[PDB]
């Protein structure tokens, strides 16, 4: 009878970039989903496939918690069937996705005077990503018909670009921490019940 | 490609100790490494994925750590069912490469082998081929050297050897060596010897027979 | 009750083709990537080919590139491998592996292998089926035994005195000769006092040839 | 990969770094303006230098994509805006000479002063002493002396510099595949590559002339009324048929006739509406005024100001030691940052300027979703019109009656309406022929139809037969009086003040149709009407992504500049003027001069 640790995902001192979002496993827990949904401290809380309204009586094999940080206008992009730079090059969700998406403001923690440029996103890629695909390549992007020879000159760009977060920006340009909960149900252990 | 190296290729340990296994790479793979067990004649099954994450159902004593190019795995407790061979796999980019493999055995006091020799029977000689058998019984460890001499001439490329698994009663090894020759070559010489070099013997032991 | 079962193994002559299948039960097949692993007799594991969850990208090892083709039929919940231009280096046990995690499972649709099959043995050789030849190894404590030579394919079962003799009995693994046939030796150690009084007979049974040979060891 | 794809990728990267660089520059500018300090000046200069360097490098890079290979309009517009060579077409020495000339003329205009006779130490600039003389004093001798002093001690200095400025500007112009510098100014209204919305560089002249021909009768009647009143004020210095002296028109250049209101008020015993005293009685502050403006903008359906607006804007003068510019300004810093810089007092004029600046802010918020290079008004005459229609709507007596500033027992009379209309016309109508004249004269000077040795001879010619003005003292060719004006010596286009004046009257009227207003157009109030707000927002959200004709059509329904709304607005005053001028003359004499 041990409760799930969500102080390691939500109460995390450091979050990950959108192109390098972090993932952790939760198992053998008494996780209750009513506490988070009834905390009155989260801006966005949307669940697809399952309903959060007192459905904390389900068992699953495993729980995947995926955390990262984006800007406000991109928070709507973390959803099935969404399009954009983040949705196509950084983070992707399956069309038949079942799970929950939680998002809360982080201006008071992830914004700095003069610009905090520690968060990066991929701007160019040869093709879109697959669901749950994580790319950390640094190969330069050839926008022309000539080889770039590994240098960033004309029609040769660095595919990764850094966000600029300042406390005086609007809510659409402020940082926002996003956590996606995904549930796995295999044909044996079902160790994540949380009565 | 990426090459994955595991040294040493064998390990001996006694129940109650602490066991550490190391895997190495040639490029940067971040945290895309996996650890597998395998008992003889059985499917491998997975122990640790993502180089630091355990599996459901495994006893909570295995611990994996490391990032970049070097990774390590720790056992922290030895059990009768914790005796197998372990592998490391990279999952960064194709082609995905396995390691050589490391084997955990039982530590025991050095015991010298018993050496026997068997010349070919006349029944086999009637077919035109002569096989000479050299046998090592109840030794430790697995490492040993066997050589064949025909009239003080070393034999290469005409002998084959086999080793058995550890016995449950006393953890012993046994080795067999077979030397194959034609009947004309067999009748051409008189003295045939098998030489054994082992850690259990202070000097090599040679058993010879005359035709 | 997650299970994987493989089928298609057997004996094939060099230069021919073969096709292996693996069927899964206990999970949604359409959302996972699949791998093939092969282990040669007496050596370590080797990775062969990978196919993604939707079959968009297929990748192969260098040693089998241009000859092996991987595919998946998730409408029938199965995975297929086709082997062409088979040679003697392709004799091994094959495992069909299911990786941990859904879709790309955290990176580039490659992750650790969570579930494995029992594997199928595939042998490539030119030699046909031949009966085993039994020879004695008499002592000269004492040790004696029986040598089984020139048999194909595996395995052969050796018993001592119709199973009455088990203490000190050592059966060694088979070895492959340059001629394409197998040979082993099964031995037993007995006190020298039993020599001349006790009769020792070794029984060798080869199921593929259905051949049983009884050989007595004489001093 | 097709050329358009490289263009799209290049523009994506350009936008990515451009947003951050522009935000940094705007933040530095804001910190300098709200807090003046040499360190702030250095930060602003560094940010501006970085932004200009980035712009020049991106222009050089974009000059490697030929225009013919791009077919998408929103990409071609950005490439065209980034591909303007500008003044970098000639040698560096000529550019340095141009910069020195411009700096010298600006310094002469800014520091040029006149020292009163017999007092070598009491020397006054144009601002504010000469400004006080022009705005308040009506004495003939003092005004003529100030006029002559400014036009002699300044224009004679700036004549040869203006000649060299004309030469260098014409060179930089025709080196850029242009006919001349006037064409360079006129290229802002050019529209190409769109069907049904074309607009050539040559249609502007025809449109301005066509509008002026219809504007002429109202100008004639107002001119006759002002001339009769000036005869009543100046008996022996103005002739029944002659023109008006330029040193008694309330300003220094004849541009605005507002200061003549005290000499031309119809009914001087009925005061105008002033709600300052009611504001002081009801304990109003700047926060209350801006909340009322926000409520007005909410009533029409426009979004309210963000929390950052109320946390970052400067709505009062800090006083104490902190010094800041008090010019009302609306700032769109980028990245969703909108602010207002204003030293608001408890006064009707500031109560209307707040609505003006908030309209600017609303327009800025409207097109925040557009790409970086398309975040601007459709042309140079849209933004000011959008700003001024809000003040027009807010100034009505009904709006002040609906917020408690007007006693419910206040009933309006026709005399006050006539006074208000004449006050409006003195400012709006008067500057319009002056603007037309100045633009025509500069166009001909840059073109070359006016030889230098005839410049002033031509300059005082049109004054007589368009503006209806004769000079009080003859001037030779050593004078360069037009360059004494800010808009000539500082290299600025001046026709935008014409078109804008029309545009607003096309806007408000249309909005007043959405509000279902009944009565005179000058009594219209658009509060509590969501249809007007939606109709405005539809044009506001476009930005520069579309040709200015389409943006104008989105609100007005016509794709050309129109002048009938102005006449409809001023119809009652026109009727009053026609009734007043039955016993006078219409026209002017171009030969009469006060100096004989
Ligand atoms: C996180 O920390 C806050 C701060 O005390 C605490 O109230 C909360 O229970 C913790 N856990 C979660 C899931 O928010
Ligand atoms: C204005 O600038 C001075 C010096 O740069 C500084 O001391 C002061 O705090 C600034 N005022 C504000 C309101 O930031
Ligand atoms: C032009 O490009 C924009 C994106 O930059 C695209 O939205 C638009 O559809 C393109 N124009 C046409 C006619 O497709
Ligand atoms: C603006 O109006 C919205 C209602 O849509 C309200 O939620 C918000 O608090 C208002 N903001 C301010 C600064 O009054
Ligand atoms: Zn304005």
């Amino acid at each position: 009878t041990n409760l799930c640790p969500f102080g390691e995902v939500f109460n995390a001192t450091r979050f990950a970039s959108v192109y390098a979002w972090n993932r952790k496993r939760i198992s053998n827990c008494v996780a209750d989903y009513s506490v988070l949904y009834n905390s009155a401290s989260f801006s966005t809380f949307k669940c697809y496939g399952v309903s959060p309204t007192k459905l904390n009586d389900l068992c699953f094999t495993n729980v995947y918690a995926d955390s990262f940080v984006i800007r406000g206008d991109e928070v709507r992009q973390i959803a099935p069937g969404q399009t954009g730079k983040i949705a196509d090059y950084n983070y992707k969700l399956p069309d038949d996705f079942t799970g929950c998406v939680i998002a809360w403001n982080s201006n008071n923690l992830d914004s700095k005077v003069g610009g905090n440029y520690n968060y990066l996103y991929r701007l160019f890629r040869k093709s879109n990503l697959k669901p749950f695909e994580r790319d950390i390549s640094t190969e330069i992007y050839q926008a022309g018909s000539t080889p770039c020879n590994g240098v960033e000159g004309f029609n040769c760009y660095f595919p990764l670009q850094s966000y600029g977060f300042q406390p005086t920006n609007g809510v659409g340009y402020q940082p926002y921490r996003v956590v996606v909960l995904s549930f796995e149900l295999l044909h044996a252990p079902a160790t994540v019940c949380g009565p | 490609d990426i090459q994955m190296t595991q040294s040493p290729s064998s390990l001996s340990a006694s129940v109650g100790d602490r066991v550490t296994i190391t895997c190495r790479a040639s490029q940067s793979i971040s945290s895309y490494l996996n650890w597998y067990q395998q008992k003889p004649g059985k499917a491998p099954k997975l122990l640790i994925y993502a180089a630091s994450s355990l599996q459901s159902g495994v006893p909570s004593r295995f611990s994996g750590s490391g990032s970049g190019t070097d990774f390590t795995l720790t056992i922290s407790s030895l059990q009768p069912e914790d005796f197998a061979t372990y592998y490391c796999q990279q999952s960064y980019s194709t082609p995905l490469t396995f390691g050589g493999g490391i084997k955990v055995d039982i530590k025991r006091t050095v015991a010298a082998p018993s050496v026997f020799i068997f010349p070919p029977s006349d029944e086999q000689l009637k077919s035109g081929t002569a096989s000479v058998v050299c046998l090592l019984n109840n030794f430790y460890p697995r490492e040993a050297k066997v050589q064949w001499k025909v009239d003080n001439a070393l034999q290469s490329g005409n002998s084959q050897e086999s080793v058995t698994e550890q016995d449950s009663k006393d953890s012993t090894y046994s080795l067999s060596s077979t030397l194959t020759l034609s009947k004309a070559d067999y009748e051409k010489h008189k003295v045939y010897a098998c030489e054994v070099t082992h850690q259990g013997l202070s000097s090599p032991v040679t058993k010879s027979f005359n035709r | 009750q997650v299970q994987l079962q493989e089928s298609g193994g057997g004996v094939v002559q060099p230069g021919r083709s073969l096709r292996l299948s693996c069927a899964a039960s206990g999970f949604t097949f359409s959302r996972y990537g699949m791998h093939w692993v092969r282990q040669a007799p007496g050596k370590g594991l080797e990775w062969v080919a990978v196919i993604w969850y939707d079959g968009s990208n297929k990748y192969y090892a260098d040693s089998v590139k241009g000859r092996f083709t991987i595919s998946r039929d998730n409408s029938k919940n199965t995975l297929y491998l086709q082997m062409n231009s088979l040679r003697a280096d392709d004799t091994a046990v094959y495992y069909c592996a299911k990786q941990e995690g859904t879709y790309c499972s955290g990176g580039s649709c490659y992750s650790g292998l969570d579930y494995w099959g029992q594997g199928t043995l595939v042998t490539v050789s030119s030699a046909s089926t031949k009966g085993p030849s039994v020879f004695p190894l008499a002592p000269s404590t004492a040790a004696l035994g029986c040598l089984v030579k020139d048999y194909f394919p595996e395995p052969v079962t050796v018993s001592w005195n119709s199973g009455a003799l088990t203490s000190g009995v050592h059966t060694f693994p088979a070895v492959l000769q340059s001629s394409g046939l197998y040979s082993l030796s099964s031995v037993v150690t007995v006190p020298s006092s039993s020599l001349g009084t006790q009769t020792y007979i070794c029984n060798v049974n080869h199921k593929p040839s259905n051949t049983k040979v009884d050989k007595r060891v004489e001093p | 990969s097709t050329i358009e794809e490289q263009a799209k990728t290049f523009l994506d990267k350009f936008n990515h770094e451009a947003e951050d660089l522009f935000y940094q520059s705007s933040l530095a500018s804001w910190n300098y303006n709200t807090n003046i300090t040499e360190e702030n000046v250095q930060n602003m200069n560094n940010a501006g230098d970085k932004w200009s360097a980035f712009l020049k490098e991106q222009s050089t890079l974009a000059q490697m994509y030929p225009l013919q290979e791009i077919q998408n309009l929103t990409v071609k517009l950005q490439l065209q805006a980034l591909q303007q060579n500008g003044s970098s077409v000639l040698s560096e020495d000529k550019s340095k000479r141009l910069n020195t000339i411009l700096n010298t003329m600006s310094t002469i205009y800014s520091t040029g002063k006149v020292c009163n006779p017999d007092n070598p130490q009491e020397c006054l600039l144009l601002e504010p002493g000469l400004n006080e003389i022009m705005a308040n004093s009506l004495d003939y001798n003092e005004r003529l002396w100030a006029w002559e002093s400014w036009r002699s001690e300044v224009g004679k200095q700036l004549r040869p510099l203006y000649e060299e400025y004309v030469v260098l500007k014409n060179e930089m112009a025709r080196a850029n595949h242009y006919e001349d510098y006037g064409d360079y100014w006129r290229g802002d209204y050019e529209v190409n590559g769109v069907d049904g919305y074309d607009y050539s560089r040559g249609q502007l002249i025809e449109d301005v002339e066509h509008t002026f021909e219809e504007i002429k009768p109202l100008y004639e009647h107002l001119h006759a009324y002002v001339r009769a009143k000036l005869m009543n004020a100046y008996p022996s210095y103005i002739s029944p048929i002659g023109c008006l002296p330029a040193h008694l028109l309330g300003d220094m250049w004849g541009r605005f006739w507002t200061n003549l209101y005290s000499l031309t008020v119809p009914f001087g015993q009925k005061p105008n509406i002033d709600v300052t005293d009611a504001m002081v009685d009801q304990a109003w502050d700047a926060q209350r005024i801006f909340k009322e403006a926000e409520k007005f903008f909410v009533s029409v359906g426009l979004p309210n100001m963000t929390q950052g607006f109320w946390e970052n804007s400067m709505l009062t003068d800090p006083g104490n030691v902190q010094k800041a510019v008090c010019h009302p300004t609306a700032w769109d810093l980028g990245k969703g940052d909108f602010r207002i810089l204003m030293c608001t007092k408890v006064t009707m004029d500031d109560f209307l300027t707040a609505h003006h600046e908030m309209g600017h802010i609303q327009y800025d918020m409207a097109y925040a979703a557009q790409p970086f290079l398309l975040r601007n008004g459709a042309n140079e005459g849209f933004h000011e019109a959008v700003g001024e229609i809000m003040s027009l709507s807010a100034a009505t007596p009904k709006h002040l009656k609906s917020i408690g500033l007007l006693s419910p027992d206040f009933q309006e009379d026709n005399e006050t309406e006539i006074n208000f209309l004449l006050k409006q016309a003195l400012t709006i109508v008067g500057t319009l022929p002056f603007t037309y004249m100045l633009e025509k004269w500069r166009w001909m000077v840059f073109k070359g139809e006016i030889p230098k040795d005839q410049w002033m001879k031509k300059w005082w010619e049109m004054k007589r037969e368009i503006v209806g003005v004769v000079e009080p003292v003859p001037h030779d060719e050593t004078y360069c009086d037009p360059a004494s004006l800010f808009h000539v010596s500082n290299d600025y286009s001046f026709i935008r003040y014409y078109t804008r004046t029309l545009y607003q009257f096309q806007f408000q009227e249309a909005l007043c149709q959405a509000a279902k207003h009944e009565g005179p157009l000058h009594k219209c109030d658009i509060s509590n009407s969501t249809e007007a707000g939606q109709k405005l927002f539809n044009m506001l959200r476009l930005g520069k992504s579309e040709p200015w004709t389409l943006a104008l059509e989105n609100v007005v329904g016509a794709k050309n500049m129109n002048v009938r709304p102005l006449l409809n607005y001023f119809e009652p005053l026109f009727t009053w003027l026609k009734d007043q001028n039955k016993n006078s003359f219409v026209g002017w004499s171009t030969d009469w001069s006060p100096y004989a």
